[PDB]
């Protein structure tokens, strides 16, 4: 993988320092990095394709060094780097989608393609150059077992799920308590509602829980906190629990109270933040623990005496919530993001080239279902992917 | 190694085995001019000198 | 284009390098380059300006090489070399605002200003140096026919747009079957709408479609899609289609069934997704078709009962919808987006030196109708605009 | 500070470049660095910690230069070299921390740990290396009196507020007319009611009006407008400004109509938008005047007029909303924002380590305190803070 990469970043850095007119001394070490590759590979015969649609290819190796006697860099040396270049980068795009487009259950962190097998050769470690990218370093530093981190903008980390619970219900679903929650990458929203608007609970409050666990422990995140959910606050007709009629929810906005949201790491109550809005820090933690309360106004002017009876018929329901959106985080592990395209780029490259499903990853990449089973063996052929698929990208535009 | 001669010039910055360690690509001939390019002394106090 | 790049790098890596105390092997190539830029710009005039109220400047050259020899900087060597930077620096910075505020109907790729068409002759082409940066290389590889790239967080590729259809209207807008939407930056969020709730309609179905066609093809695109339209689920007083009087919605929201949101390119279903939500990939297309369905509930409580009657009066109006919302993706033409800053660079410096309304661009570089009418024309002006304004940002804050 | 950066800076490049295979050529200069780093770090004693429960660390550098005798690095020699790597990353990371857990009331900008003050030697100067990343350049900029800038993206620029103005109220709450609005993180969210719907109002027109006082000047802002505020288009109950009871509001949204937005620099109007949506740009600007008009519609079918009584008894209570988010800024000073992660950094470090509250920021480093008094001492606090983060999270993941 180090091969590839560095066989990427050094025709990279050809193509960006390898310009006319520029001076000998500005790709002096390039150029020595690049004919070390070149005589690496000379002599050497690699296959990349046979799976699925990706054809298959064959690549030779017989190229030329580049010179290194002139003072500035003419329209001649540019053409001939050039087309070795390009030669090159081919064979860096197929290597690398014959390496995105497969899995493996057993082994996935190695190598599953036969061209990045044949690099994991000894004699090409000479082909090595430097490792800055942020995927390699963590591709480096998980070889080593060290410890590692990703960067990620509104990480992907909750798999889609709209919802609710119901804790008090009947047939006709008109006197109902319970939560609603959608919980979709980055964002959790939730809502604690109430049809008889606390009027007989216990010292006039109802209690919310909404317990949301993560399938890898985020680090140093950056969390706004907004005291209401917009997505359940107007009326609404939802299929009950088995689909066998549909219930009405029809909500007044309250203000939640006594909110706390506590982040947990392995249980013990690592962060907790009571009653506090916007920009707050997680700094280790595996599940939020969302706990808000709906409590009856003690006072009300006629229009809410109105609204709130204590009768059975609630034609308005008492509804609170919170909004919980992740900015930024760090990760030990892979996620989609916002910003980066690599779940984008191997998805792409799989249903272009027809892909069959393998044993590994859920059909189509569903990220929902890859995050909502994320197994170990699923994270090392997801690392693998996305680590090929930044160094194709380092490249193809 | 069949390399043409080198027209090395008087008042060069480097030095021909400089030179040669780059031009050269075997690797026993290209270490070993390596070793003598980057061969130095090492400067120790040892006991007080 | 590329000598001003090659200007703007060396002066940065000037900056950021040669500090006082740094071992003078960290920067003896840069210091070559820096030679280089001297020598070749020396005896060259140039002048900028004269366009709106940037004011008419000259620039002359007369500066000597570094060539102090030492192990490590002092504060006389960088001192010496500041004073060039500083020159340097305030000669880039007017060029590429000359070349920012100025336009072409034809051939706008090609350098506007005068300062930049000299810098583009062939005996300023020894300052090269590395083209690295995205936009740099993207111009370069566009200069070389092959394919480009840009990387945008939340592509701004819709223009704004809100809007409603109605399929079935009266005057007195008391029964209303249509659609409603909200197209802007990198959202859709559509809603259909029936207020007799497909009681009469074919099955109790009633069919919502909404065709979004972009201006450029996108690719690799990972998108998030919700089945709620947020903005569209509230009371409202909307003015009717010819504005002569206003008309009351007043929505309540059903699941939106039979969900397909399909991607096509050339009119040809590139990709498609049915019934699934949350972060889905569109690898190319060009146009977005959702279709979705309100379907009457077979099975109602007596609430919904009451809510959804058969006569005239349709108090509550049976409402679905789609938000759809493209975090990241790539495109072959440069666009706006949601975390760079030159559309921001490029009209805050136009609307600071108050340049009259050009041939190409309309007045303010208003975004909605540049990606409205995308010209051809219009697309290398603003190719040329952001690619200068990078190079800008690499010196100015 | 410099001296800081350029041992992480150094360290990252060891780390990144050292690899076992790698010609020497592309270690040269890297290795000449380093061992110009151990020369000078070699016989001094620094001590870290002391300050809450940071442990007290005592650091002793009594290190071997590395090699320069092989023509490929092998993997005796990289073993070698992390040897030494780890050791120097671990007094790096000390230093930073104890750094971050530090402020001063009087001269904030200062190094305020033992080791950066000893650091800050001119004997260290050796040790300065490239000065590339943004942090360290506006560092060295702001050091110089130079401009400084930071890119955000979505600038945590606006503390928390959820309020409500109201211009017209009895104790009934059922005749009301105001404002209510959230400003949050980078986006406004403002809505103007009134229960009458201006059947009494001058040419049936009530104005509303929003002032946002930004803490700091933002430039070549990117911002989004949109003319409806989803946060207040559905029913709730709020308390009274006094909190002495509740009152209900059931807002009918309809279209602001004469919509300004006005970015304003000391009081003079530098960016004007009227009824435009979508993507606008501030070039310059400390404050945002955002204006809109409830009209009263002229022409009303009868389920609109129903909605509008001349009489007390208003039900539906007519509402017109704006939102605005700032997608892209840039400030001279630093600022929390969704893709960064210092603010996250320092917060975890000081939770981490139960630093107690100190005399400059706000207890747990509270944006919301921060960003609301952001006075100068705190400013040079947290730019110190946040130029060491970034130094440390080069080097910890
Ligand atoms: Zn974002």
């Amino acid at each position: 993988m180090d091969v590839l990469y560095s066989l990427s970043k050094t025709l990279k850095d050809a193509r960006d320092k390898i310009v006319e007119g520029t001076l000998y001394s500005n790709v002096s070490d390039l150029i020595q990095q690049f004919n070390q590759m070149i005589i690496t590979m000379n002599g050497n015969e690699f296959q990349t394709g046979g799976i699925g649609n990706l054809p298959i290819r064959n690549w030779n190796f017989n190229f030329g060094l580049l010179g290194t006697t002139l003072l500035n860099l003419d329209a001649n040396y540019v053409e001939t780097a050039r087309n070795t270049i390009d030669y090159f980068v081919d064979f860096v795009d197929n290597v690398c989608m014959d390496e995105m487009v497969r899995e493996s259950q057993r082994n996935g962190i190695a190598p599953q393609s036969d061209s990045l097998r044949k690099l994991s050769a000894i004699k090409f470690k000479r082909i090595n150059f430097d490792n800055s990218s942020e995927y390699i370093e963590n591709w480096n530093l998980q070889n080593r077992r060290q410890r590692t981190g990703f960067t990620f903008h509104k990480p992907n980390i909750f798999p889609y799920s709209a919802s609710f619970t119901l804790n008090r219900s009947q047939p006709a679903h008109d006197n109902l308590m319970g939560t609603m929650w959608l919980n979709a990458g980055s964002e959790i929203q939730v809502a604690g509602f109430d049809y008889s608007c606390a009027i007989n609970a216990p010292a006039n409050i109802q209690q919310f829980e909404h317990i949301v666990p993560l399938r890898r422990v985020l680090t140093t995140a950056t969390i706004t906190l907004l005291p209401d959910a917009e997505r359940f606050s107007f009326p609404r007709v939802i299929n009950s629990a088995d689909g066998a009629t549909t219930w009405f929810f029809n909500p007044v906005i309250l203000r939640p109270n006594n909110v706390e949201v506590e982040f947990l790491l392995n249980g013990q109550i690592i962060n907790t933040y009571q009653a506090r809005f916007g920009t707050i820090v997680a700094r280790n933690f595996d599940t939020i623990r969302l706990s808000f309360q709906l409590m009856r106004p003690p006072n009300m002017t006629p229009a809410v005496a109105v609204l709130f009876p204590n009768a059975q018929p609630f034609e308005h329901h008492a509804t609170v919530g919170l909004t919980l959106r992740i900015e930024s985080a760090v990760c030990e592990s892979v996620l989609a993001d916002a910003s980066e395209t690599l779940l984008a780029n191997v998805t792409s490259v799989r249903q272009e080239y027809a892909i069959p499903v393998g044993p590994v990853f859920p059909p189509g990449m569903n990220w929902t279902d890859l995050i909502t089973n994320y197994s170990p063996s699923r994270e090392d052929n997801l690392q693998r992917v996305f680590t090929v698929a930044s160094i194709r990208s380092m490249l193809i535009k | 190694f069949g390399m043409q001669r080198m027209h090395y010039r008087n008042g060069d910055p480097q030095t021909p085995f400089q030179i040669a360690e780059q031009q050269i690509q075997n690797f026993q001939v290209a270490n070993w001019l390596h070793f003598v390019n980057n061969n130095y002394f090492r400067q120790v106090v040892i006991d007080g000198v």
